[PDB]
């Protein structure tokens, strides 16, 4: 997660995917209906 | 780059909600009990106790994979070639070749 | 017009926004559900709940978008649709849920337009929005003369190939105002829509109305109802609750101005 | 801001001199800034409220009678203090709550 390959696969139109982004999910706010979460950021964009 | 995937929330109130385990890539979901969400027009339900909410997401590649990506090679041999230019009888004749 | 028709069986819907123009949060009829910046031109592609180029009467029209009052769409002039971070937006083009625009760099961005009441409505979320750098210099604008390299933007056209979001049947609707208390009991006025209610008054009449009913030696603090009579799908947002454990479907809307390369 | 030169209260409207006069204005036409337009959270009097981005100078001003602008800039150090221990320009969806002052409406 945070890093280069976090997300791969083999091929561009493969079904075939493997990620780890450390995704976790966050009790919502009192009195909303939104969904938060705390996840690792694209270690694409980062390297770019 | 990957994209969150985040399907509406499933509200359950006066009762307890439940998930099951996928196969996808990376993707999990949790029950979150003593809720009491709102919405524009009032509270969500009747019930305002004993209420749960199932959230749940998944990470899958985005669309933007066909045109913005990197790709990871393994390297070996390489094939050597030259474009040679040869001064031949006074003529200056330029020849591809490997 | 015929890439618009996938929003003939659909409405905007009202969702919470963390700052709505006055440091504090609220509903409204403008939310944004994604902020997109694959595109390395530095163009920015915003999700919204408002519907843009659509009419309430489902026709088409580039100069109309249409906002959720209350219980019913209402029409607005595109004109007052207006896109900020540091400083004010050029938008390029819109489409449904989503709007492109070109924007100066900031810490925050913020979308809003003026209701039919002339009303100005905004959402404003947290977003870091500064551009990667294309080539070896730090420009600020494009300029006459120099190199062309590879960048990748979003075009304009709307034929969304393979891009698509999950629409659905809306969630019951809470309203507390259907509730009117006269004569010491509770109205639950239909108000031209089914109606669910139920009531801590030993209400074994509870179920759903589609006209005015009056449910006796009973006060409105202990009764709860909500509107059920939606014929028209919305957008899968996390910001809106489902009917049930599973998922309504029955649509699939296409997402305009797909990423693409470019010099 | 929301007084009339007839002393009558409208809060739509304010007054401002004009030479030896008093003179009615739209309370629409009132703006406040320093780096980028600042909202206007409410008025009364003398006394204007508002929530501005950050920015070394402030400025106010309004639309005369005759449609001529009016404007007054003065310097000021707009910076904020920072609540809790990050930094961020808008309130989120989610987080943590901590005491901080704040203008009334009264």
């Amino acid at each position: 997660p945070g890093q280069f390959g976090d997300i791969q696969s083999r091929t561009p139109e493969s079904k075939d995917v493997y990620a780890n982004t450390q995704l976790v999910l966050q009790r919502p706010a009192a009195g909303t209906v939104h969904v938060p979460y705390s996840q690792a950021p694209s270690g694409f964009k980062y390297w770019l | 780059e990957y994209k969150t995937v985040i399907p509406s929330p499933y509200v359950k109130c006066c009762g307890t909600a439940e998930c099951k385990d996928k196969n996808l890539p990376d993707y999990s979901c949790k029950v979150f009990t003593g809720v009491y969400p709102f919405m524009w027009g009032g509270a969500y339900c009747f019930c305002d106790a004993e209420n749960t909410q199932l959230s749940e997401a998944h990470v899958e590649k985005s669309e933007s994979c066909k045109t913005e990506f990197a790709s990871a090679y393994r390297a070996h041999t390489a094939s050597a070639s030259a474009k040679l230019r040869v001064l031949y009888q006074g003529n200056n004749i330029t020849v591809t070749a490997y | 017009k015929d890439n618009f028709n996938v929003y003939k069986a659909t409405r905007p819907y009202l969702a919470h926004c963390p700052d709505c123009g006055e440091g504090h949060s609220c509903h409204s009829p403008v939310a944004l559900e994604r902020i997109r910046n694959e595109a390395t031109d530095g163009t920015l592609k915003i999700q919204v709940s408002l519907q843009i180029g659509i009419k309430t009467d489902d026709s088409h029209d580039w100069t109309k978008l249409r906002y959720m009052d209350n219980h019913m769409p209402a029409d607005a002039e595109r004109a007052g649709l207006f896109v900020r971070t540091s400083a004010p937006c050029t938008i390029t083009g819109t489409m449904g849920h989503f709007i492109l625009a070109r924007c100066p760099k900031g810490e925050t961005l913020t979308v809003g337009f003026t209701d039919s009441r002339k009303i100005s409505h905004s959402c404003t979320h947290p977003f870091h929005h500064d551009p990667p750098v294309i080539g070896r210099e730090k420009f600020h604008s494009r300029p006459q003369h120099g190199k062309e390299l590879p960048c990748s933007t979003y075009v304009q056209s709307t034929a969304a190939t393979t891009e698509e979001i999950e629409v659905h049947m809306p969630p019951d609707t809470p309203d507390r105002t259907l509730m009117s208390q006269q004569s010491g009991n509770v109205k639950i006025t239909v108000n031209g829509q089914t109606v669910r209610y139920k009531c801590n008054c030993g209400g074994s009449n509870e179920g759903l109305t589609t006209t005015d009913k009056v449910i006796n030696n009973c006060k409105v603090d202990q009764c709860h109802a909500a509107v059920t009579n939606h014929k028209k799908w919305q957008y899968n947002s996390p910001l809106v609750p489902r009917n049930a454990e599973l998922g309504d479907r029955k649509g699939k809307i296409h997402i305009p101005f797909p990423l693409a390369n470019v010099t």
